[PDB]
């Protein structure tokens, strides 16, 4: 009957079944396809390994800010903006650190090392 | 002349408001309604902020008196504390999903804002403006 | 529920109140209201901005209430 | 249910039994300041009467500080009619 | 840190003003307010200046301000109209050199 | 059916985690809600209060704290100091076994005055010796469970207790220091973390704490974690204004 | 990433555990869930140091930490500079001891000469330990075990 | 349109000062939009009697801050808070932060410590390790305070103004871990709030009269002068306490309002006292003069010196 397992492992009875809605199921596709059963069982699902391994692989950390976007090209534009977005409020200071030569005019830190320490400056 | 057992009593009113009954959780509620209007403006406002804490939660609630007393609390609560503290307490759940929790937020909001509409007037986030609205208040803005 | 005639009447008392469905438009639209007649009301944020911009507080105050008429944007649907 | 059509400058009162408590707060302590009623809820067979019991006035209905703090005390005639 | 809090020279800018004969007499008195402050002066007719009798706090914010007569009598009463609940009416008594109420009447709500 | 286009309407929670300015909020039924920029605006704002988790469970608050056994409340020391609760305890004690007869016996010919505890005491307690509590600041609701976890987020290695140092082999006190914990032993022969690392240990990745011993006996550093060309495990395991306040009061 | 806390000790707290699971690297799960009768530790944990390399190397440092037919084991050129519960706790990875180590120290003094024995779970249990630290890495002394002798 | 002033001498080069000014670009205030920002050096010459223009540098907003700090100059623009050494073509930046809210209306350092102020969130602490030369953040507010300017009461606590009223004084908890690498890591705690009743446009820790203690002088938008005082004895400040906390209770004031409540418009009163209602036992009432001082149990002339005499010790 599919009944699902109690901790005195028999059936658990339908109005109880109802009430914790075995019936859906959610189409998790990081975890190899898997589906779950039970809604915070799903949700616990997404700290759960399977999730976890499933982004390792990925190419994108376990952190939150994925958790429940479950297709895959989504949660790699997802991660497309987000790393946008810290390279952003890191302060570079190859690019930012900015320096004048001694001829009046100015270059960023990485270009005068560069020219300094590669003859002139 | 509460300014002074305010410590000592709350360690009791958190361990009695981490559940042991409805009654509990309804007479808890009742002393902090006190305290509050008691410790009006003598600065034991981050032990009020600690039992707000764990009051709030039992917003969503449905016994007459249960509520009812929460609801006194969250008034009393109010003067206390300020309504910076109580607005964003009841931001998020203005507009949920659900309909008893979109309810309970704005029978609170409601009751925080008949008393005290223009403290408010310096809380509101900041909402911004989509196409053929304006929404941002630039008035408030303007540097000088 | 009589209750209710009274908190409809509630809503009726305050303008500014809400219920569980009310929209971004009604309470964004409300707020800014409120802020309208305080920087009335406060003697002082008149001359914030009076000063801010190079007006008058006739003209300020002319402003801001013409202002309180349509402050967020046009309607919702 | 309240009256709450709005206040006015007409004193209410206390019949006996009703005697101590504040109109709302249901608090006997520390009154501060007197209670006002409307015109409408103050003519006639009405005049001098508990806003409470109903009984006669005799003693003044008064408001509680904690009421005054909060301003609950002005809305008008809170009579349970 | 415990602080007391001090303020050395009043505010000085004027918001609102009427005119009327507040010590009753047809000597007319100015009363003006600054912020949160209202302070009433009588101009001297003789040198033509004017000396700032009386100087009060009131604690909350003046949005309006009006005096009036009463029909026939010899004073000028205020009428206060400020961010409490209340309509608030005031005499000048040279006297005591005070602001006097007479009546008080709540409203609705504050701020 | 009209709510049915609305729900057509009712995006994708990719839909929402892309379009998004801050992406950790968005949850479960979030979509569902009818504005939900809004809402996320809002659960995106600062300082801000979530809702307790328990709306959508079918207990009801605590009823799932039903089962346990609970110790009974803890009083606060400056008011045990004042010795009450022994004169409750004895008191209790006494009344207990006294029998029925014996008890309206008292209640005709009282006791009169058995006890004292003299003032000055609780006096000093109350306005000498109150003290502040633990207190949680903004937004930290109280959900069942809480306190089943006592403290945490002290991912700090030298975050050492005297009763973990006894029962696990090192030193309590002035000794926490020079006493490198049995752990820092196999953080010298074999390393700290891979991905984490972010831990110096003392007297294996740090210089010697305040006066320790070089030495391969019970009580030293022994050999700080080197490479062959002498440059250590990490970091060097061997070793190479006007604060006041303006307002206060006397 | 999932280290096995053996020799798991009973009052030894999962809170502590996990402070030195952070003291060590990525404490990001201390668990010894325990028997449903019991509730002290299960000889046997997870915990999940959520990095290989950095549950790896805290494995080797919190190794040693200190947390009748036969079945006693002679351990000699033995450590002097051990304590009774980190002893017994190291010799229990391989099975329970029915008798902690007895150091055959002089009595002249209180100083061990290095050598004691220890009443292990098993025979086998005696053996692996004793394989596992034949001639292998004592605290200064290296180790040597095996079978005991009969006094 | 010039918005900002630093008087400041880098130290690659000597004693020769220079000015730099802010200068935003076409801007417009209620749709908010700007053109650009000019940074203006000018040489200070004649020992400081005349200025000669040096160079303007673009950049990408209104320049609305500028602050002296370790021989270089720290600039608030916009959302930004970046660090900026000298050059005569033009001016070279070699640091940057960008995780500022909105916009950084205040800049005010210490030795080496900055508390940066937006315009709507707070003051926001931010740490300069010059080494590997960073701008990084360790502890912030947890209220929104639209700041008009702030002020140094010691190396963790700032007193703050505020658009609306209300001075306010933010203290750091005494355990900052100051070096390390919602939207904070650790924050800031509130310890007093006063709603002055005017928009405050400058604070100043400062004495007045010669020997006088430290005092905070704020000087508000319409014109007012005024200061807050610290206490040193509990007598003192049990004493004032009960003052006033009778005197709102007999002495109300005339336009209807709260005392209380008036004071605590927009976030609760904390530690601070209405000298202003206290100094009005003066102007009371025989009557009234009587019984609160009865209720101190002083007589009169001991409330009224106790009175003026802290006027005295501090101001005039
Ligand atoms: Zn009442
Ligand atoms: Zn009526
Ligand atoms: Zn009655």
């Amino acid at each position: 009957k599919n009944l699902p397992l109690g901790w005195d492992g028999k059936p658990i009875p339908y109005w109880l079944y109802k009430l914790h809605g075995l019936n859906i199921n959610y189409n998790c596709e990081i975890c190899g396809n898997y589906t779950y059963r039970g809604p915070k069982a799903f949700q616990r699902h997404f700290a759960e390994w399977r999730h976890a391994h499933g982004m390792r692989c990925l190419g994108i950390p376990n952190t939150a800010h994925f958790a429940n976007v479950t297709q895959i090209e989504d949660a790699v534009s997802l991660w497309a903006k987000l790393k946008l977005q810290k390279a952003s409020e890191r302060w570079q200071p190859d690019t930012e650190e900015e320096y004048e030569d001694s001829s009046g005019n100015v270059v960023n830190k990485k270009t005068y090392e560069d020219l300094k320490r590669q003859g002139l400056l | 002349m509460g300014k002074d057992y305010i410590y000592a009593v709350t360690p009791l009113l958190e361990d009695a408001l981490m559940d042991r009954d409805l009654v509990h959780r309804q007479t808890a509620s009742a002393v902090v309604q006190h305290m509050s209007l008691g410790v009006y403006g003598f600065g034991c406002e981050d032990s009020l902020n600690h039992l707000l804490n764990y009051v709030w939660p039992n917003v969503f609630e449905t016994s007459p008196h249960v509520i009812q007393a929460v609801m006194g609390a969250l008034e009393g609560l109010r003067v206390a504390i300020g309504p910076c503290r109580m607005l964003q307490y009841c931001l998020q759940g203005l507009f949920h999903p659900a309909r008893k929790v979109r309810d309970v937020y704005w029978k609170i909001y409601n009751s925080i804002y008949i008393g005290s509409q223009d403290a408010l007037i310096a809380h509101y986030p900041r909402i911004y403006n989509d196409d053929k609205n304006t929404y941002i208040r630039y008035e408030l803005d303007y540097i000088l | 529920y009589t209750i209710h005639s009274q908190l409809e009447h509630l809503q009726s008392k305050y303008i500014g109140t809400g219920h569980a469905d009310t929209t971004k438009w009604e309470w964004l639209v409300n707020q800014h209201r409120d802020s309208y007649c305080s920087y009335m009301g406060h003697f002082d944020l008149l001359n914030y901005f009076a000063i801010a911009e190079n007006e008058s507080k006739a003209r300020v105050r002319f402003n801001l209430m013409e202002k309180m008429l349509q402050p967020c944007g046009p309607p919702a649907d | 249910i309240f009256c709450r059509k709005q206040a006015g400058v007409a004193i209410g009162r206390l019949c006996e039994k009703c005697d101590g408590k504040c109109v709302i707060c249901d608090s006997y302590v520390r009154p501060c300041t007197l209670v006002r009623i409307c015109d409408e809820c103050n003519y006639g067979s009405y005049q001098g009467r508990c806003v409470i019991c109903g009984g006669p006035g005799v003693s003044d209905a008064y408001y509680c500080k904690e009421c005054t703090i909060q301003e609950k005390d002005r809305d008008g005639c809170p009579k349970i009619v | 840190m415990f602080l007391y809090n001090l303020t050395l020279q009043r505010a000085t800018g004027i918001s609102f003003a009427i005119h009327g004969n507040f010590s009753g007499t047809k000597q007319q008195e100015i009363v003006v307010s600054r912020g949160k402050i209202l302070e009433l002066l009588r101009p001297d007719p003789n040198t033509g200046k004017v000396h700032t009798l009386l100087t009060v706090e009131v604690f909350g914010v003046i949005r309006s301000l009006m005096a009036f007569r009463l029909t026939g009598g010899t004073k000028d009463y205020i009428v206060v109209g400020s961010d409490s609940g209340r309509i608030v009416i005031l005499e000048y008594q040279p006297s005591k050199n005070m602001f006097e109420k007479i009546h008080q009447e709540t409203f609705g709500k504050s701020g | 059916s009209k709510k049915k286009l609305r729900r057509m309407n009712r995006f994708t929670v990719a839909e929402l985690k892309q379009l998004v300015a801050r992406p950790d909020v968005v949850e479960m039924h979030d979509v569902t809600a009818q504005d939900p920029k809004l809402l996320v605006h809002l659960k995106a704002t600062r300082n801000s209060v979530p809702v307790p988790r328990h709306w959508c469970f079918k207990r009801k608050y605590l009823q799932g704290k039903r089962g346990i056994e609970k110790p009974p409340f803890e009083l606060p020391d400056f008011i045990k100091r004042t010795g009450i609760q022994e004169m409750r305890e004895a008191l209790q004690e006494k009344e207990e076994q006294k029998t029925m007869k014996s008890k309206m016996r008292e209640k005709v010919r009282p006791k009169m005055g058995k006890i004292d505890i003299d003032y000055q005491k609780l006096h000093d307690a109350f306005f000498k010796w109150q003290t502040k509590p633990k207190l949680t600041i903004h937004g930290d609701l109280y959900y069942e469970g809480k306190e089943f976890e006592t403290r945490l987020k002290e991912k700090k290695p030298g975050d050492l207790s005297d009763e973990l140092r006894i029962s696990l082999g090192m030193p309590v006190g002035p000794n926490a220091h020079k006493v490198p914990p049995p752990w820092l032993i196999a953080m010298q022969r074999y390393g700290p973390p891979p991905s984490y690392p972010n831990l110096k240990i003392p007297g294996l990745n740090s210089p010697i704490p305040e006066s320790c011993s070089f030495g391969y006996h019970a009580g030293g550093w022994g050999k700080p974690p080197v490479d062959e060309t002498g440059k250590p495990l990490y970091g060097d395991v061997f070793g190479t204004i006007d604060r006041t306040p303006w307002g206060e009061l006397e | 990433a999932t280290v096995y806390v053996g020799g798991l000790d009973e009052k030894v707290s999962e809170p502590l555990l996990w402070e030195l699971f952070l003291q060590a690297g990525p404490v990001v799960n201390t668990h010894m869930p325990k028997d449903r009768v019991t509730g002290q530790h299960q000889g046997y944990g997870f915990v999940e140091f959520l990095s290989e390399e950095d549950a790896d190397y805290a494995i080797k440092i919190m190794n040693m930490i200190k947390l009748d037919v036969g079945a006693n084991i002679f351990i000699g050129n033995l450590d002097p500079e051990i304590d009774e519960k980190l002893l017994y706790d190291t010799f229990s990875a391989f099975g329970v001891i029915l008798q902690t180590p007895k150091i055959m120290r002089d009595p002249d003094t209180g100083n061990s000469k290095g050598y004691a024995f220890i009443n292990f779970a098993s025979f086998d249990a005696s053996d692996a330990a004793i394989e596992a630290m034949n001639g292998q890495y004592l605290c200064n002394r290296p180790i040597t075990v095996s079978y005991a002798f009969k006094k | 349109a010039a918005f900002s002033v630093a008087v400041c001498r880098f130290s690659n080069t000597g004693e020769d000062w220079y000015v730099l000014v802010g200068v935003a670009k076409d801007l417009i205030l209620n749709p908010r939009s700007v053109a650009g920002g000019f940074v203006y050096t000018y040489k200070l010459v004649n020992n400081g009697e005349k200025l000669e223009f040096l160079h303007k540098t673009p950049v990408e907003e209104v320049p609305a801050a500028i602050a002296p700090f370790q021989g270089r100059v720290l600039i608030g623009v916009g959302k930004l808070l970046r660090v900026y050494d000298l050059g005569k073509k033009k001016l070279l930046r070699k640091c940057e932060n960008k995780h500022i809210a909105n916009y950084i209306s205040g800049i005010q350092t210490i030795g080496h410590r900055v508390i940066v102020s937006d315009v709507q969130e707070s003051f926001i602490w931010v740490r300069y390790k010059r080494n590997e030369n960073q701008l990084i953040i360790f502890a912030d507010d947890t209220y929104p305070r639209w700041v008009t300017t702030a002020s140094l009461l010691d190396y963790d606590t700032v007193a703050g103004a505020d658009k609306f009223g209300n001075i306010c004084v933010v203290r750091l908890p005494p355990n900052t871990n100051d070096e390390v690498d919602n939207g904070a890591s650790q924050k800031a705690e509130v310890i007093m709030n006063y709603h002055v009743g005017e928009t405050v446009l400058s604070l100043q820790k400062t004495t007045l009269i010669p020997g006088g203690s430290e005092s905070l002088v704020y000087t508000t938008l319409s014109g007012g002068i005024g200061i807050l005082v610290p206490f040193t004895s509990h007598e003192d400040h049990d004493f004032f306490q009960h003052v006033e906390m009778h005197l709102r209770s007999e002495h109300p004031p005339l336009c209807g309002r709260d005392h209380l409540s008036f004071r605590s418009y927009y976030f609760p009163v904390k530690n601070v006292i209405d000298g202003d209602l206290c100094e009005q036992f003066n102007s009371m009432e025989p009557n009234k003069q009587k019984n609160v001082s009865e209720e101190l149990d002083r007589t009169p002339p001991e409330v009224s010196k106790k009175l003026e005499d802290i006027r005295t010790r501090y101001a005039f």
